[PDB]
């Protein structure tokens, strides 16, 4: 279907084997469909196709808001309030989008096991290495802020993180 | 709709201790000096179609007779159905 | 079972361990050491799907089972004979490892009894 | 949605002929399918592939060595 | 001679191995003469409120009453701070809070030292 | 804001000029018309907040409050209507300003853009309550259940307004966004060990916190009907919605302060359910388990985490609802029996089945049954402790135990067995009471439908 | 209380007490659906000890049968590539020493 | 349930019944009124057997209290009666 | 830890089964004992096994405890056996079921209680285990059949012990559909359900021949010592009890001290401390 | 009579929303509905590419 | 149960009832009907050995003796009526008893369905009011100074009179209700 991207939400070829039947038997399944199909899918589909005129026939749009970008929290002043509640609106923006991320990733992780089926330990590989990075920046992003997060916390955080790295990259250079 | 049908006891000199175990407990009894005075307010236990008993491994079988005979049957007939 | 009273009533050190068996290198006996084949490659016995336990070297008879069960659906007991052969297999499989928990526990008998050997040679 | 059955008072109580051959009939094929299954599955109890002696294996298959050479 | 039956607090002893009701002494059978007495009396009072047809809502109970009261209002004026009364207290009051604190302080000081050394493993660990 | 304010405000002069016997008509029926206005309050954002004007603004911790203090105000009306109806005309006409007065500082209190107006409003909020409990209850005990109810709570909220103003003078300033703005780290010192006990004590007085309790059971068992629906519903939540806020400045000291508080609350917890077990009195079992919830309510608080505060917020509302309609259920007894002890009336099912089935629905959801907002509140505040430290689920588990036990007892010492011969004044359900359950009942299976509603601004 | 007269014509037949009679300070623990005291066919203490008893010795053979398990005479279960590799958790870089195994 | 409504004078000819399996009694001196300790120089224990006796009989026991002081047949059947609830 | 908590648990509830005198607490402990079996299968790393298994109880201990009914509400709403005697004849329909729910229970050759119950004993002899949990099984099995001999002999072989009103009827039609079409299924359904479904599990081909036939053993020395203790009971000897018998007879002691120790010691604190 | 009402009323119409609500609603979502992969064996072929899987090795087939 | 109880019991009642009780447990014990038959004959002359003893220590120090014997040996689960105080089904139907005066509530569109039970029960009304006024004064006149001795009540000794407090004994629910 068109209504999402296959781009966004990936999914292998779904390759099905063709029936042959050894056995002369009439099977219940293929019959029990007919009846299925005709006495569900045909009156369905006829409602749906009715409701799909009536909608044509009134067609309107609504659109995706676009915001745009804005100074974040390093670059503003220390009392400067104007400036903080921008790029603390900006941080939280920005924190919303990546929840979404880590969803849509997980998502796909979520599908893959059901869709492998018995042999998903080996074929889930790659989709598992993606969460784990994700999860991993996510983490390093925004674990054990608090209640009261802010864009000044994640700024502290990242600040005590570099000096962490830049340390241990000297000490390391230095040994 | 209810069962109202005017049930009438039988008599009371139907019953007899004789014929059941309580013939043989009257005799332990009396070998020591004493008596049942009850034994025949039970002996209706021992009377109609309460005195035939069935086993445990007679009530186990309770249609072997029947499925054997089936059973044979059926094998026969698959028998001379595949020596065709 | 017997194998249970004579290790927990006898010398445990006489019979093999389960968790660690084998003991002994695979060429100790005979240097033949013909190999185990397999038919089913790995990407048709990952496409079956079996499951990870039931992925062993008897793989192609219970492919070719479930084949049958899926094409003789209706009728349940039309495809009897690939059951038998996978339970042919398996048999076979059972019987190459009780063959080699006996061999184990021979060769331990013998290296046991060389250890004796060589012992009453040193002392006398 | 039965029928009318009064009371005994220390007889036996009134049956139906059909619980009667109701009863017998499902017994019967009870028996019967046991016979059945037996007769054309008997491995399923009996057991189908018969279980080896270690004892009787020769040394020669088992890969052991008359006690001098390795 | 069988084995004898031992009573305790949550099983008590059978009234029919009671060796009281066996030592029968007149003084005895008076007294339970004016237990039935009372007991009788009381009877009459609430059948006699109980079968009135003028009477509507319910029978006070006095001894409902002394025993709500009791319970609930007598217990603070009957209190007396005495080396019972504050040994329990202090103890049933006291001793759980401490253990507490020192149960989870000592549980929080290890994971914050597992996590300061860096090998605790918390991947995929994101809701907290 | 002044759209909710300003018609709770006319309830007065609405009352006052009234006919002598359409008061309860009147008001009712303008207490869920305000009731439904001040439901557009919950379309609310993931941004700031709806900050209206300079003075008020609203949030979705205080969406949520603000709802079911305007929906609280008929319920206690239909309730009150029954034990006043001997009563003069302009006492009746006092009592419905008491508790306009009442909803009009609460309403004021959840917006209170400003920290020492948040203090005016929430020691405002005593006055109007006091006089409820001490004037039109039952008992001899009401006096001294004002008193209590009274001074536990200055003595904990006298010393927050010093240190209010103390702040006032070091920051310049108590407006919450630039408070939340501007926050600073509180530095391990003995002044700011004080500062932060100042700041907490007064909130943990009136959630209660265990051990600070005591006037609680005497306030809610004294109280009338609608006073102790207001007590337990909303009054309680005045604590929680004031250590939500004021914990923002309290950083990283609550860190290693709330240890003492936390014990007293994951300990307390058992303590009071134990309680319940054995109580012969309806009110005061109702009350204890009032205790326990809201002990819960503080750990989440303490523990400052995002689960926490939502698990929190969500428990908050659902208790509220919960034990307002307990309280209710239990006043239909006592105005039958006018007796208030447990055993007294049994077997109530085989007389009163309607009221037996509200009984089992209260119970229910007292008892948290999934998937009842009471059990995603709890669920998510056992998640954030299980976090905090492993061992904490011990004493959660045990509290879901004993929770269900002495729910279930009160429903079968009550509802069922045999009926007490003796009493035969036990009249058929009123119309007005059954419809006071259905209200009380009806919001929390409609909200489990929508739980991001009373999820908090973390959600 | 559930050792009273169960026969007498207590004014409150389920609770089973009397209209006026003094009531038990711990009335609510025992009220037929809680604690009762009512005498047993076997002793307390016996039923200790033979409870007590009946588990430890299940406990303690339960540590036996973990000590010295049951099993049969066979070898361990072999699979081809690897032992499983690529199918069990997978890492297809690391080139893992292979096995293989005996036919016998 | 489907339980027959029983009535007086099923209870009675089930006592009486019940009785003249009694051998200790002599079925032709038996009435309806007759005493059990005067006019059938019957024990006490044989009194308490009689009252097992219709126990059994009617499938509900009476308390020893009540049992103790059921000296005639009249009485068992009204008492019987009273139990059951029975109109006619 | 999942593996030793059924073994106790299948042995603990059938040697209390054994010795009851209530149906329906006979069959409760019966239902008991056969979880304790399901546990046991998990325990072991058999889940499809215990799946099997769960599919094939509920059709056999369903009918079995609507035959319970039957007779308790034919009866006049008695429920002990000791007040029940000839019912093998005087109600034909429930003593046939019975006797099939009870042989299929046990694990009867190509019943519904065969394909599970068959593979559970041979899936727990040929498996790495406890000796002990091994051993609690076997004692269970065999008093599965020691009680289900109980019920069958002291419900329906002896002389009748209800009272002299006789009102047995089965003759409604509601009964005997629903009692039959359950009986249909603990006949066939275990053949039809085991045919059907994929390989799940890797079987267990080759096994010693008394290893193979251990279920069947045990389950007959179950039933013949059972009829012998039960054949002795028309003897003219009267003996007391012993200390096993009350052991058994009063479940353990378990609901006695538990029920009254811990209660007791909380509810007194509830009101003595808090 | 009734049981065809009955049938109409309490399947067809249940089964019609469902399967409206499904296939209209549930589905224009990614990942609403997962679908286990069924299973290729050697020797199938493939409706939407066509392409036939080779056989097996020739096991040595005896007994 | 209807009997009212007496101040304690005299020995006959204790050995009375130690026969009953034993006698249970021995059909408890002995399932079959004969092998009871045997037993309880065999109690029944063990019992009656010491029918004629005269003097009361001795019979005080049996049926105690006897009372031990029974405890050891008391079958921990005795067969009970269904309906008795232990059997399966004892207060099976105290959840469909409901009181008479509820009657009175009933709202008058239901009271036009029986108009004649209603009618009846008007009549029952006016009956009571009648003898209760009646009663109160028979049961003053009678009772003896002090307070009664026993719970036991006289009955109607008039012609029109009623036996005092009848109501709520004659207007008992039913056995079964529903
Ligand atoms: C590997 C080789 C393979 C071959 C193996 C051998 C082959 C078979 C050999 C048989 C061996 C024994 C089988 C017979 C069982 C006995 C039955 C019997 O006669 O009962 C009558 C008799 C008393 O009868 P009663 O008092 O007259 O009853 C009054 C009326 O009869 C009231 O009666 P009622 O009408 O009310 O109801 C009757 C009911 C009431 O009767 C009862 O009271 C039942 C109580 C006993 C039966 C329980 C047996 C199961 C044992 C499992 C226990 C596990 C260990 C527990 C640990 C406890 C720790 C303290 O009895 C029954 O219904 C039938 C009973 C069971 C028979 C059917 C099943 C038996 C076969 C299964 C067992 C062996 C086969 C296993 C298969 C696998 C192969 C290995 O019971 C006994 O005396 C018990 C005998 C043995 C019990 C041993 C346990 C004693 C523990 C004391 C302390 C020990 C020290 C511990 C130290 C710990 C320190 C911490
Ligand atoms: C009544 C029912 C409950 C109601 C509410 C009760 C809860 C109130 C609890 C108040 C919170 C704790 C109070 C003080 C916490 C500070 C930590 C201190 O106690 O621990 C040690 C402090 O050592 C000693 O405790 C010093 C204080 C000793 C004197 C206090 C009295 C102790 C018991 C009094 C309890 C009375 C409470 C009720 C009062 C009415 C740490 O050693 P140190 O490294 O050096 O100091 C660190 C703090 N610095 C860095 C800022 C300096
Ligand atoms: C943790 C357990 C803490 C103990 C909680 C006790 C709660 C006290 C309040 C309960 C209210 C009192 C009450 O209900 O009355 C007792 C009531 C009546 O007794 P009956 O036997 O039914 O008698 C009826 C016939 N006359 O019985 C009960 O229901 C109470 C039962 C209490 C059981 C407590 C024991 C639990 C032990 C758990 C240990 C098992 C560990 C888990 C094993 C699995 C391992 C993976
Ligand atoms: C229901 C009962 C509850 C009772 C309330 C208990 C809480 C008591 C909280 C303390 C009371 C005073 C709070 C202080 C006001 C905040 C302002 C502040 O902290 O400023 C500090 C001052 O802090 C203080 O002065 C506090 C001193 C305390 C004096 C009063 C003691 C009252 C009793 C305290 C012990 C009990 C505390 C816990 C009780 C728990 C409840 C029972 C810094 O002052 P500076 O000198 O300007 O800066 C220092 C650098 N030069
Ligand atoms: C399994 C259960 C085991 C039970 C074990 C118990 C064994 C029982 C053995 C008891 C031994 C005795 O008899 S103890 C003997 C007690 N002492 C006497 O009996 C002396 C005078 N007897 C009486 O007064 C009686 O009531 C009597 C006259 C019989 C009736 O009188 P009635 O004219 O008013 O019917």
């Amino acid at each position: 279907p068109d209504s999402w991207d296959k781009d966004v939400y990936p999914e292998p070829p779904r390759r099905t084997p063709a029936p042959a039947p050894q056995t002369s038997l009439p099977n219940p399944v293929t019959y029990l469909t007919k009846i299925f199909d005709l006495l569900v899918d045909r009156p369905v589909t006829l409602a749906r196709e009715f409701i799909e005129q009536q909608h044509a026939k009134n067609r309107y749009y609504y659109y995706h808001r676009e915001f745009r970008r804005v100074p974040d929290i390093t670059e503003c002043e220390e009392k400067d309030i104007l400036c903080m509640f921008e790029a603390e609106m900006q941080w939280r923006r920005d924190y919303k989008v990546d929840q979404e991320i880590v969803n849509i990733i997980q998502e796909r992780l979520k599908a893959c096991q059901q869709r492998e089926g018995e042999s998903y330990r080996q074929n889930c590989a790659k989709e598992l290495e993606q969460f784990t990075q994700v999860s991993k920046a996510f983490q390093d992003r925004y674990s054990d802020l608090g209640a009261h997060y802010s864009a000044r916390k994640c700024l502290a955080k990242q600040k005590q993180r570099m000096l962490a790295e830049r340390k241990a990259a000297k000490e390391a250079a230095a040994a | 709709e209810h069962g109202h049908s005017k049930m009438e006891l039988p008599d009371y000199k139907q019953w007899k201790i004789e014929g059941t175990p309580l013939e043989t407990v009257q005799e332990k009894l009396a070998a020591r000096g004493l008596r049942d005075p009850w034994g025949r307010n039970e002996a209706w236990r021992y009377s109609g179609g309460f005195a035939n008993n069935v086993s445990f491994v007679g009530a186990l079988l309770k249609g072997f007779k029947w499925g054997f005979a089936a059973f044979v049957v059926a094998v026969g007939a698959e028998y001379y159905l595949e020596s065709q | 079972g017997a194998h249970l009273a004579r290790r927990y009533l006898g010398d445990a050190s006489k019979e093999p361990d389960p968790l660690r068996m084998p003991t002994f290198p695979p060429d100790y006996g005979f240097p033949e050491r013909k190999e185990r084949e397999m038919v089913a490659t790995q990407q048709e016995m990952n496409d079956a799907q079996l499951m990870l336990q039931q992925r062993d070297y008897c793989a192609h008879y219970l492919i070719q089972l479930l084949k049958c069960k899926r094409d003789s659906f209706p009728n349940f007991l039309a495809c009897k004979h690939e059951q038998h052969d996978w339970d042919y297999c398996e048999h076979l499989d059972y019987v190459k490892r009780m063959k080699e928990f006996e061999r184990e526990r021979r060769l331990l008998q013998r290296k046991k009894r060389r250890e004796q050997r060589e012992a009453e040679m040193a002392r006398g | 949605g039965g029928v009318h059955i009064e009371p005994r008072y220390r007889q036996f109580p009134q049956l139906t002929r059909s619980q009667l051959i109701q009863a017998e009939f499902f017994s019967a094929t009870m028996w019967f399918w046991i016979l059945w299954r037996f007769w054309h599955d008997s491995d399923a109890v009996l057991g189908h592939f018969p279980y080896p002696d270690p004892s009787q294996w020769t040394d020669e298959e088992l890969g052991i060595l008359p006690d001098d050479e390795d | 001679s069988f084995p004898k039956y031992k009573p305790s607090r949550l099983a008590t002893l059978p009234a029919t191995l009671d060796p009281a009701e066996y030592d029968i002494s007149p003084e005895t059978r008076k007294a339970q003469a004016e237990r039935l007495a009372i007991r009788s009396r009381l009877k009459r009072e609430y059948l006699l409120q109980y079968n009135d047809p003028n009477r509507l809502g319910v029978i006070e109970d006095p001894a409902l009453i002394r025993w709500t009261y009791a319970r609930s209002a007598n217990i603070y004026p009957n209190f007396r701070p005495t080396p019972k009364t504050s040994l329990l207290g202090a103890l049933f009051g006291i001793g759980p809070l401490f253990f507490w604190y020192y149960v989870f302080k000592t549980d929080r000081d290890k994971k914050e030292k597992l996590i300061q050394e860096g090998k605790l493993d918390q991947t995929f660990n994101i809701s907290y | 804001m002044l759209k909710i304010i300003i018609p709770t405000t006319m309830l007065l002069p609405m009352t006052w000029m009234s006919k002598h016997n359409m008061i309860w008509i009147n008001a009712t029926v303008h207490s869920l018309l305000i009731s439904l206005i001040s439901l557009s309050l919950l379309n609310q954002l993931g941004e700031n907040s709806l900050n209206f004007s300079l003075t008020f603004f609203s949030d979705s911790l205080s969406a949520p409050l603000l709802v079911l203090t305007t929906w609280l105000l008929p319920l206690m009306l239909m309730a009150s209507q029954s034990h006043l109806s001997k009563e003069t005309t302009t006492r009746k006409k006092l009592y419905i300003t008491m508790l306009i007065l009442l909803q009009l500082f609460l309403i004021m209190t959840f917006t209170a853009t400003e920290l020492i107006l948040f203090y005016i409003l929430f020691e405002a909020t005593l006055v109007p309550t006091l006089i409820i409990i001490t004037r039109w209850g039952n008992q001899t005990e009401r006096l001294n259940a004002g008193l209590y109810f009274l001074f536990y709570t200055l003595a904990g909220s006298l010393p927050l307004l010093v240190a209010l103003v103390y702040i006032q003078n070091t920051t310049g300033s108590l407006n919450f966004l630039i408070i939340h703005y501007w926050s600073h780290p509180l530095s391990n010192s003995w002044s700011n060990i004080f500062m932060w006990l100042a700041c907490i004590m007064a909130f943990m007085v009136k959630m209660p916190l265990y051990g600070l309790h005591l006037w609680l059971p005497k306030a809610h068992v004294e109280a009338p009907i609608a006073g102790s629906m207001v007590l337990a519903a909303v009054l309680l939540k005045l604590g929680g919605y004031g250590m939500m806020r004021i914990t923002t400045i309290l950083n990283p000291l609550t860190n290693y302060m709330a240890y003492p508080f936390l014990m007293l609350s994951m300990w307390g917890m058992i303590m009071t359910s134990s309680i319940c077990l054995r109580q012969t009195d309806l009110k005061s079992l109702i009350a204890y388990s009032s205790v326990s919830h809201m002990a819960l309510v503080i750990v989440a608080i303490m523990i400052q985490t995002p689960w926490s505060f939502m698990g929190a917020t969500a428990l908050m509302i659902a208790h509220g609802l919960t034990s307002s309609m307990l309280f209710c259920l239990a006043n239909t007894n006592y105005e039958r029996v006018h007796s208030r002890t447990m055993i007294l009336a049994r077997g109530l099912q085989t007389l009163l089945p309607l009221m037996a089935t509200w009984w089992l629905v209260a119970s229910l959801t007292n008892l948290a049954l999934p998937p009842s907002i009471n059990l995603i509140g709890e669920l998510f505040i056992i998640t954030a402790s299980f976090s905090w430290s492993n061992i904490t689920i011990i004493l959660m588990g045990m509290n879901m135990m004993i929770t269900a036990l002495y729910s279930l007892y009160m429903l079968i010492t009550t509802q069922r067995g045999k009926y007490t011969h003796h009493i035969n004044n036990i009249k058929p359900s009123f119309t007005r009471e059954n419809a006071l359950m259905a209200l009380h009942i009806l919001p929390l299976l409609l909200l489990t439908l929508n739980p991001k509603m009373i999820l908090g601004p973390l959600y | 209380q559930q050792e009273r007269d169960p026969w007498y014509d207590w004014d409150h037949p389920d609770l089973r007490l009397n209209w006026g009679e003094p009531i038990h300070w711990d009335l609510d623990m025992y009220i037929r659906n809680r604690v009762d005291t009512s005498p047993t066919p076997v002793s307390w203490n016996t039923m200790c000890k033979h409870l007590f008893g009946f588990v430890a010795f299940m406990l303690f053979m339960f540590w036996v049968g973990e000590i010295y398990p049951s099993y049969q005479p066979v070898g361990p279960k072999q699979y081809p590539y690897n032992d499983l590799y690529l199918e069990r958790g997978g890492d297809p870089t690391k080139e893992p020493e292979p096995v293989v195994h005996y036919e016998i | 349930s489907d339980a027959p409504p029983l009535t007086l004078e099923a209870i009675k000819d089930r006592v009486l019944y019940v009785l003249k399996l009694y051998d200790k009694i002599d079925p032709e001196k038996l009435s309806v009124n007759s005493h059990f300790m005067k006019d059938l120089g019957l024990d006490s224990l044989d009194q308490v057997e009689i009252i097992m006796a219709m126990e059994d009989e009617f499938g509900f026991e009476i308390p020893d209290i009540d049992a103790e002081k059921l000296m005639c047949p009249q009485e068992i059947v009204d008492y019987i009666a009273d139990k059951k609830d029975v109109y006619e | 830890m999942t593996l030793c908590l059924g073994a106790i648990t299948t042995l603990f509830t059938a040697l209390c089964a054994i010795t009851q005198n209530d149906i329906k607490k006979i069959v409760a402990f019966s239902t008991s004992s056969q979880l304790g079996l399901m546990m046991v299968t998990i325990g072991i790393n058999q889940p499809h096994l215990a799946f099997l298994h769960i599919c094939m109880h509920a059709f056999f201990k369903a009918m079995l405890f609507m035959c319970s009914g039957s007779i308790i509400h034919s009866l006049n709403d008695e429920q002990d056996i000791r007040k029940m005697g000839g019912l093998y004849k005087a109600m034909p329909f429930t003593t046939t079921a019975l006797i099939i729910g009870s042989l299929a229970l046990t694990g009867m050759p190509y019943l519904t209680g065969f394909y599970s119950k068959d593979l559970i004993i041979e899936a727990v002899n040929m498996s790495y285990t406890n000796a002990w949990a091994l051993l609690m099984t076997l004692i269970a099995t065999s008093l599965t059949a020691a009680y289900s001999t109980r019920i069958i002999f002291f419900a329906f072989l002896g002389k009748p012990r209800f009272p002299p009103l006789v009102l047995i009827n089965e003759n409604n039609p509601l009964l005997i559909n629903s009692i039959k079409r359950l009986l249909i299924g603990s006949i066939f359904a275990g053949f039809i359900i085991s045919n059907n479904i994929p390989p799940m599990t890797v079987p267990n081909t080759t096994m010693p021949l008394y290893m193979k036939m251990t279920a069947l053993i045990v389950t007959i020395m179950g039933f013949m010592l059972a009829l012998e203790l039960n054949n002795t009971t028309y003897y003219l000897k009267f003996k007391y009890p012993s200390q096993t018998y009350k052991f058994s007879n009063m479940l353990g002691y378990y609901p006695s001290i538990m029920h009254r120790l811990p209660t007791y010691h909380n509810l007194s604190m509830s009101q003595k401390s808090a | 009579y009734r049981h065809s009402i009955f049938a109409v009323t309490h399947v067809l119409i249940p089964v019609w929303i469902i399967h409206y609500y499904l296939k209209y609603h549930v589905t224009a979502k990614p990942y609403t509905v997962v679908e286990r992969k069924p299973r290729i064996f050697p020797g199938d072929t493939i409706l939407e590419t066509g392409e036939v899987i080779p056989l097996m090795k020739e096991f040595p087939d005896q007994h | 149960a209807f009997s009212a109880p007496a101040a304690y019991l005299t020995h006959q009642q204790k050995v009375l009832r130690l026969y009953k009780r034993a006698l249970r447990h021995l059909e408890s014990w002995c399932v079959h009907r004969d092998k009871y038959r045997y037993f309880a004959c065999l109690m029944r002359a063990r019992f009656d050995e010491h029918k004629n003893e005269k003097d009361m220590v001795k019979a005080t120090q049996l049926l105690r003796q006897a009372e031990e014997e029974f405890w050891y040996g008391q079958h921990p689960q005795p067969y009970i009526f269904p309906e008795s105080p232990g059997g399966t089904s004892y207060e099976r139907y105290e959840c469909y008893k409901v009181p008479e005066w509820c009657l009175d509530d009933w709202h008058p569109s239901e009271k036009a369905m029986y108009p004649d039970y209603f009618a009846k029960r008007e009549q029952w009304k006016r009956l009571r009011r009648e003898s209760w006024e009646r009663e109160v004064k028979q049961l003053q006149e009678e009772t003896p100074p002090g307070g009664p001795r026993t719970e036991a009540l006289p009955p109607a000794r008039k012609e029109g009179d009623l036996p005092p407090l009848w109501w709520h004994i004659v207007t008992r629910p039913r056995e079964r209700p529903m």
